[PDB]
């Protein structure tokens, strides 16, 4: 067997993990991150209304 | 299609011919249609959805009753109803508030399941109001 | 000799698995649909959809388990 | 080169050692049986993981602020919650190691699984070929050592709190009087407690190796059998697979490890 | 010769799991038909044609493994 | 000779199989059918009917095992 | 003469295969007769006419295995 | 040397599967009649009497196998 | 020698069997009796006469392939 | 060879059943339990004190096997 | 030759086993599926989502067994 | 010889098994998950969290049994 | 010499089969435990307590039985 | 496998990263989140007080 083309199925497999990853792991994960603010986001604003 | 009547002994509730309806349960609620099988059913606090013929829809909220289904005309006999216009986004948050100062009330346990039980009733008033704008 | 008999059980191991797995699975599967069908049937076709989506989901070994029996069997 | 199928998955799994007692490094096939050997390329990517790990945190929380965070702050107070939520569910004492400790095996278990998604070849063949070392292979927790490292300081931390939170009479009466409660049964007792205990640990490294040991095998199967032109359509799937076993394996061994020490103590 | 007696313990063994297999298949799939039937016997031809419907996948594997032990047990032999 | 020795043991496996994939097929079909004659009687006839038909498919494999076994046993050996 | 030993433990296969088939196929099927009982106590000896009818199925395969394996264990042996 | 041996051999299948077997179809009944039991204590009587019926039929199939068992260790040797 | 030297084997295979059917048809039964105990919490001293009543049977044929298995070990071998 | 080997594969027969039926038994009969104690949460004291009692039968006849296994490893090889 | 005729039986092995595991497991998750969606159909797309989830949790170790089972067929023969 | 060709089929052994307790295993908590959250969707992320606790703890002994088996398989061959 | 090729295979079957009792307990155990949450949502940091009670007894003859044939594997082996 | 001195070597690590994260990276990032959550909370408070 040809050990460069090993090489080269294996870089083949990883580009095409790397876009599923792409575009069902991470989107997730930015959602999370603009949602882990986002949950108690307004929740500053709030404490200063009842001062108001 | 088939009939579905809707009551408490306050009112009358809803009657008429449906195509389909959603109504609460005892584990959760369930989709009922013509060709359901004949379950009598007990209910905790929630809602129903009116689907009439031509697929012309009314929301009901329910604080309890039970669902008897021996025939294709259907009925259920509420301990007290209340439809998604007859309350409002802010009677649901009065109902919410009672819910909220039941919970401040007392320690008792049935207390305190009386309290939560209003509270489900009171998130069930907002949901419906949130059928009622779907 | 004694290699050829000794390779045709080794298929009968795999092959005769393979039904016990994909006939038990479908079964309690089956019945399962069956229950909701009798329950609901104003869903039998998107019940039965659903049965389909999982349905290719049981099969999915025990058809690697046949393709390999008829390999060892006849091609080897 | 010349490696065949059988072969080069063999030195895929072949490994490379530092022998503490001579300083030599190990041969492709003739290992030192002394067991003073350490297994230098899964220490440097696990501590250098490690080292990564503390200087990414160390970064944010010597300068994190309550207002609205910023992106990546986010991404550290996330798991700092998510962490918290875990422990606080199922852990009720006082020990300020405990919500740390489920941090550290959570990021470290994580980014140590992380290796295993990479091209198979790709730092074994740099490793070879650029820096000439006689064997690589980089998924730390793909070898049993660490594992049981881990868990064997969880065994010493589940040891030290069920001696802390109640004593020396209290441990000795779970463990002799329970199950059968006749002093008669203290023998039987000692049996059925004792392996359990000693397993319940050693079990839990074991139980993440058993995933990753596997994880890199599959892997490098599919790298040595397959023809490339049908290599990547069987690997692809694995490693969309195996995202998820990492996910839950990180997960599980933070939870396990609050699970043991709750139930040891309280 | 000893060729034989081993064929036709593999025809045996694919043979016998096989009729395990789907006889306990059909088993629980029309208990639950024969309930369905009861609860409301207007659906006894409805339910029935359901019935062969997936009985049909559950048949599938067990008539190969049959089929193979029968072609080994006679034309291997 | 040694032919016999393993003959009989590869019938003996069919059949016995067989035993164990008829009994406990029939016993769950049954146990259903008399539940349901419990609940509804009175239609012990049509229920019975329904009984048949699901009997006959679950009995088919290991009625060819049966066949088998007997053909192994007083034909093969 | 080796070939005794092995046709006593093909008979063994057979008869030991039947006696958990029939033994399971039948606690299944009766334990659905008792709850009918324990439900519908005036039916009892309608249950038992229908139970008596399918038990008769139960045991249908597993008295073949037990009829031959004793065959094997007295006749051939 | 192996005759005698595997003589034992099959004694020990035969009474391990039967024990197999008469245990789990009692286990299965009585579950079924002490659950009829909870349900209509002041019926017990009737449905203790349909028990000691059907258990007798699921214990007939699993003693004939004991007793070629002891048959076979002791008669056959 | 190997003709002793396996009978500890052939009593290792009669009373594992055993051990597995005795233990799971308990289970069973056992499970019936508690949840019989939750419905009726008053009643627990007769259900709980009805389970002793029922095991009895349910161990005897495990209990004496233990005693046989046993003897093997220390009268045989 | 045939003396010390088979004595550790009996010794793994004996206590590897004895693992599948001291698993099998209590994940069934305790399930039961946490079923009654979500049905009466004030039972629980009572009802685990019943599930005692039964579990003492469960793992009693796999304990055999268990502590007869650990004499045939250590005493008997 | 006598060496390899046994490395197809290894894979056989594991390869049925793991078929048995992976089928039944995915049959026992997916019912309770179409149950729940049967019961409220609105929620079919969420449960749809934790379905693959949970089957993504069953399949994952039945799995490695096939990969091993390649391996050793193909590669090792 | 044996001893190289012997621990394939020990692995394949323990790989198996581990496969069908594995899937087999979670199979019943996936099923209450589902089927729970169906009843009581409001309650999905806690029933969730409980799921993982419990999904984590059935996952131990499979585990060790196929990390051994890719021992044996590799590392002493 | 051959002997050690057996006691791998020992150790292979008393392990994957501890690993099978295990698997499914634990499934069975814990799928009541979750399961019990669906009345009522004031009862988590109770079961969560009872279930690791009788859970401890579940796996540990499976832990016994593995640490049996890791002794045999390493040390004697 | 086999028994290694890695088995040792890998416990310091552990053991010194599970230190150093409990004095230097947790306190500090509780301490900012907890900051933010009771900020949250007391301007809920206001506004009962006050209406009464």
């Amino acid at each position: 067997m040809n050990l460069n083309a090993t090489i080269l199925g294996q870089a083949i497999a990883f580009v095409l993990f790397v876009l599923f990853c792409m575009k069902y792991v991470w989107p997730p994960l930015m959602a999370a991150i603009e949602k882990r603010q986002k949950e108690i986001a307004d929740g500053l604003a709030s404490a200063e209304r009842a001062h108001k | 299609t088939y009939h579905l009547d809707v009551v408490s002994a306050e009112q009358q509730m809803f009657s008429g011919l449906v195509e389909k309806i959603q109504v609460t349960g005892s584990e959760g609620e369930l989709g009922i249609y013509p060709g359901h099988a004949p379950l009598l059913t007990a209910i905790k606090p929630g809602m129903i959805r009116i689907v009439k013929q031509h697929g012309h829809e009314e929301f009901i909220y329910l604080s309890g009753g039970i669902l008897e289904v021996q025939p294709g005309n259907v009925t259920v006999l509420a301990d007290t109803a209340i439809r998604g216009q007859d309350l409002d986004e802010a009677r649901a948050m009065e109902a919410k508030r009672k819910a909220e100062e039941h919970i401040s009330s007392s320690h008792g346990d049935v207390d305190y399941a009386q309290a939560s039980a209003e509270l489900a009733k009171a998130i069930a008033q907002l949901r419906v109001i949130e059928l009622t704008k779907k | 000799n004694l290699n050829m008999d000794l390779l045709y059980m080794a298929a009968a191991v795999m092959m005769g698995l393979a039904a016990i797995g994909a006939a038990i699975g479908i079964g309690i599967l089956g019945g399962k649909f069956l229950e909701g069908a009798a329950r609901q049937p104003d869903l039998i076709p998107l019940l039965r959809t659903q049965f389909f989506i999982v349905m290719g989901l049981v099969d999915a070994i025990p058809m690697i388990a046949v393709g390999l029996g008829l390999y060892v069997m006849f091609a080897v | 080169e010349n490696m065949t199928p059988q072969d080069y998955i063999g030195h895929h799994l072949n490994n490379l050692q530092l022998d503490l007692r001579t300083f030599s490094l190990v041969d492709p096939q003739n290992p030192p049986a002394t067991f003073w050997t350490i297994n230098i390329d899964s220490m440097f990517f696990s501590v250098v993981l490690g080292l990564l790990f503390l200087v990414l945190f160390r970064s944010v929380a010597k300068k994190a602020t309550s207002g609205v965070p910023g992106k990546f702050q986010t991404a550290i107070e996330l798991v700092i919650g998510f962490v918290n939520g875990s422990v606080k569910d199922m852990y009720h004492g006082k020990s300020k190691l405990i919500a740390p400790l489920a941090l550290t095996i959570f990021v470290w278990v994580f980014l140590m699984n992380l290796m295993d998604l990479l091209p198979i070849d790709l730092l074994p063949y740099i490793a070879e070929h650029v820096l000439g070392l006689p064997a690589l292979r980089v998924v730390p927790s793909a070898d049993v050592n660490v594992t049981l490292s881990m868990a064997l300081g969880v065994f010493i931390l589940i040891l030290f709190y069920s001696i802390k939170m109640k004593g020396i009479g209290g441990f000795t009466k779970e463990l002799t009087l329970q199950p059968f409660n006749h002093w008669a049964f203290i023998p039987v007792n000692l049996i059925l407690e004792g392996v359990s205990l000693l397993s319940k640990p050693v079990s839990l490294g074991l139980r993440l190796f058993g995933n990753m040991y596997a994880g890199e095998l599959i892997f490098i199967l599919i790298a040595g059998l397959l023809p490339w032109w049908s290599q990547w359509i069987l690997n692809v799937p694995w490693a969309i697979f195996h995202i998820l076993i990492i996910t839950l394996q990180a997960f599980i061994f933070m939870v396990l490890t609050i699970v043991y020490l709750s139930m040891a103590s309280e």
